[PDB]
């Protein structure tokens, strides 16, 4: 019945430095358990009974704490450690997990690359028109999209999907797609997708015209 | 050694029931506790219950009664979990888990993704995405392949039958009223396109579809 | 009679990381004392006799050292710790303080917002004319102002006042005001206040015209 | 518990004298040492001296003789400090301080701000600051209220009688030949101004002034 | 015969923070030795027999490790520590060194200043023509140069020389020089040297014309 | 105390031999091991061998036989090293080194730079670099002095006979087919040039050259 809060929610650390992750319990807890989950894979046990390590766990992970405050410490951050980490408790059945500390790998500031695509003739045949705007290779994850039709902003019918952090260059990529009807698409001419990133206040602008 | 195999995905309409299994090997099944965990997109891990086959002990999470009924087959070999109710709330990844006594887990199963939806199995579409009329800025050209309106997951998207893989960003699908929408981007130099052939290939096992779409210049 | 130098003078640290502050004495000292002063409040005793903590002091502050070199260490930096910290000595009567280590809270680079205001008609009635240029929300504190009248720079009669770091967004704000007479104001037309910040080499320029 | 109350501010001309006090409660006054500390803008903390009322022990900083004469009233209750000389050098914040023996301090007093100036008490002015003729760039409009030529400190500046407080930057006053100059900025959206009324309110207790100035569009 | 790899190759650390440098051996080693070499000076022994310090070595350097993995740790980084550090081994005769961990001092991002110079009349007398482009004061060291003649890029005959990190402002400077013949120089008119730095994606461009 | 002095630079053609020496003082020469180390630009430190004069023990690196022949003169005083082969591979800085037994070093010598080249000793040129025709952007003007085609190293470049040193960047020379090329930049304000005289001074000891070139405006 105990509620476990893991802090912070999103971690950003560079390879080769000390990493301290913390979990906090509502009331007194006797033993703590930690779990690692890499993207697209089953979770695994790292630490059991507050401090002891599981078999197969590399010598860099450490755990400590008591009562309400507990910590998982990584002495030296490695590339294969970029994963989500979870709190785990008992002596209160349930038997609950934490929110999940997402350890993300640090990268030097990256600027997004934008490519806007007009709706295909095959979709315009069916009666639908989806304008796809690709936002590729940027750091960090947080970014804002703004669809502008003839200057006026559009909010409904927008689809936004992000990718997980890349294993090679450690950058994020997202796909922005606005869905419209054949009638709604042909009424207007200019279509713009704007990217508002932390790297620059000036929006990265890619646009096209329908009549052309 | 210790392996907990469980089926890929189950797709069942609201109201009806599902029987999940977990083929356990690498250890003595009747010795260690078997636990079950539910994981949702952005809500975290939720523990359901656990069975000891010994000594038959069946624990449950109070929030999961009586949505889950846990039983164990011992011959053969597996641990069973029946979900009775089935609602849109139930749509999640369900994990098998081994543990030595209450209440922590050593090894986790492959995980079965359960999708509770009234939607029917449907074939994909596949559309070619070509750059602006004229030329692309710089030296690197960007191409795309849009797959709209398909159920269920997944779809295998490969460029040039498997000859093109470098600089490819495949974006995860999103639910849009019963049918999924997936997109993928590829970045190559201007000396390769449109001098050489580039084709996006999509296959859907649930509908037996094989689409090869060539990106023609506008 | 001992001179105590605290180093560094201005500290910049992000929440949740180790903070080491140092004080250095001219000659041998037996015991050291540390004092915390939050903006707009009376100072208080943190550490007494080099290492012992005062009553009411949160468990994160620590002290150590000997002879000439002494240190105050904060194991984990919190938001309510952004204050000025002072050295304190005896066995040499006086009985002197250090310069004062100003612990400022760290924030992601912020760009200044500029708003220039023409002198009010009420002041122009009296015979004075003050052109006020507000520089709002920027990080860090260090910034340069440049008043330009018709292109030519003005240096005398300039008033510059800074604010303390904000509790919510952790940004600095300053007020630039040039005072002129009614005769000096009406002789020229163009009035410009330029902001030279670390964030961008290009000055943030806001200007107006008198005749308009 | 332990509280060391002392008056707000004292304003005395050069040449004359000041008698500072410190009302002590929460502990036995005659048991613990009483210290006095002077703090200047950008020069740091400077210790002046300390009295023990027991056992009457009065220590002094050699640099502060005989500018300060320390005495203690024990009935009532307070610790006194007379500054004899008074120059522009003396203008600083003077702190009361409790301590157990020489030579460190546990609890500090509220602090009395002393201003040594030949200037006379004067009423404020208050001026409305309006943006450029036409329109403001963006969606957020910026307004100001300039208070020029007042003595002494402080001045309480509030927007809309206390209804507006979010996004307000009040800038500390600076000394400009006997009379202070203070400014304050406020950032609000264009849908509120000039559709709704915005008024800056300034009150000066030393001159009994109450000014409400409305920012009219140019 | 043992190969010693020092990691990382180039270190970047700010003054007043913990510095951990590591050397890795091919096989088991009994004792380790470390060497400091400041630019334009003879190397010197810092640590002998894994942990013991040499005479004259300041109290901030530390060493530890065993078998294959060994470390040199600097507790607090100082300005006079910016040097190359080398691994050293025996019990395997040779008797080999590591690659060399270059400890460089950290500085706040600096933008390059470019000055392009036309070939002197004294060199044009001989028949040669060298166009010199100076790139001064930038951080960090990594930068790209691009010579453009009338728009077209030139690659052969380019000479690039870097300086060591400055002791005062901690910035790098490089000299780019393209050598051409009198015939090759007079055939074209426009000459451009472009600087591609990490600070800005936009190249810093300085150019001139021959006929002018 | 302990000093290991060795000559500046040696310049010998391919095929012939070099005899390096190391004048040792500050300690008993016949007590501590003498080691020799070769350092190349971007390849790291390479140990060559070591002699004990006691007890005459001469160790060698297997990769350095028989390119190096180590001998010791004990009177006088020095440790000798003869390089027999000499190729373009040998061009490096050779270090003297003291150590107590095998196999680490306490004190290092000044280092002798050896250049194996078929090139002949040649005089420098010196050229004045003036900014663009007209004016320079900003307030700070930039001047240069290009020295092209000289052998061997080094060259001493000073501005205004030694009166100008602030804001001067002297760039290391690079090998360009037998003859070196060196450049230096200087940043000064527009009020000094061309109002005052600025002159770059270059001296080459191997050719006995002294050039003073004045930068005239274009």
């Amino acid at each position: 019945q105990i509620v476990l809060t893991q802090s912070p929610a999103i971690m950003s650390a560079s390879p080769g430095e000390k990493v301290t992750m913390t979990c906090s319990a509502s009331s007194s807890v006797t033993y703590m358990y930690w779990y690692q989950q890499k993207p697209g894979s089953s979770p695994r046990l790292l630490i059991y009974d507050t401090s002891n390590l599981a078999s197969g766990v590399p010598v860099r992970f450490s755990g400590s704490g008591s009562g309400t405050s507990y910590s998982l410490t990584i002495s030296r951050m490695e590339a294969e450690d970029a994963a989500t980490y979870y709190c785990q408790q008992r002596t209160n059945y349930p038997l609950t997990f934490g929110a999940g500390t997402k350890l993300e790998l640090k990268r030097a500031d990256a600027a997004p690359t934008v490519s806007i695509f007009p709706p295909s003739s095959e979709q315009l045949t069916s009666g639908g028109a989806s304008v796809v705007c690709f936002l590729n290779n940027f750091y960090p994850k947080d970014i804002n999209v703004k669809w502008k039709i003839d200057g006026s902003e559009r909010q409904n019918g927008v689809l936004n999907s992000w990718t997980d952090q890349d294993s090679k260059d450690s950058t994020y990529s997202m796909s922005s797609t606005l869905t419209l009807t054949k009638d709604e698409y042909e009424r207007h001419n200019s279509y713009t997708c704007e990217a508002t990133h932390k790297t620059s206040t000036s929006p990265i602008v890619k646009s096209f015209n329908r009549n052309e | 050694q210790v392996q907990l195999q469980q089926p890929g995905a189950e797709l069942v309409r609201p109201g009806s029931s599902v029987k999940l299994s977990c083929k356990a090997s690498g250890y003595t099944f009747t010795s260690k506790w078997m636990h079950w965990v539910k994981q949702r997109p952005i809500q975290g891990l939720e523990w359901i219950g656990n069975i000891d086959p010994s000594d038959s002990e069946t624990h449950y999470n109070q929030k999961f009664k009586d949505k889950a009924t846990l039983t164990v087959d011992k011959s053969s070999s597996t641990a069973y979990m029946q979900l009775s109710s089935l609602t849109s709330e139930d749509s999640a990844v369900y994990y098998c888990a081994r543990g030595v006594t209450r209440g922590y887990f050593d090894v986790w199963g492959t995980g079965t993704t359960v999708t509770v939806s009234s939607a029917k199995t449907t074939a994909p579409s596949v559309y070619p995405l070509a750059p602006v009329c004229g030329g692309t800025t710089g030296s690197s050209v960007t191409l795309g392949c849009l797959v709209k309106g398909y159920f269920p997951e997944p779809v295998t998207l490969t460029w040039n039958s498997g000859s093109l893989s470098s600089g490819v960003h495949t974006f995860p699908a999103l639910l849009q009223s019963g049918l999924y929408t997936l997109s993928s981007s590829v970045t190559v130099t201007s000396n390769t396109w449109p001098s050489q052939t580039i084709t996006c290939n999509v296959a859907h096992p649930a509908s037996s579809t094989k689409v090869d779409k060539k990106i023609e210049p506008r």
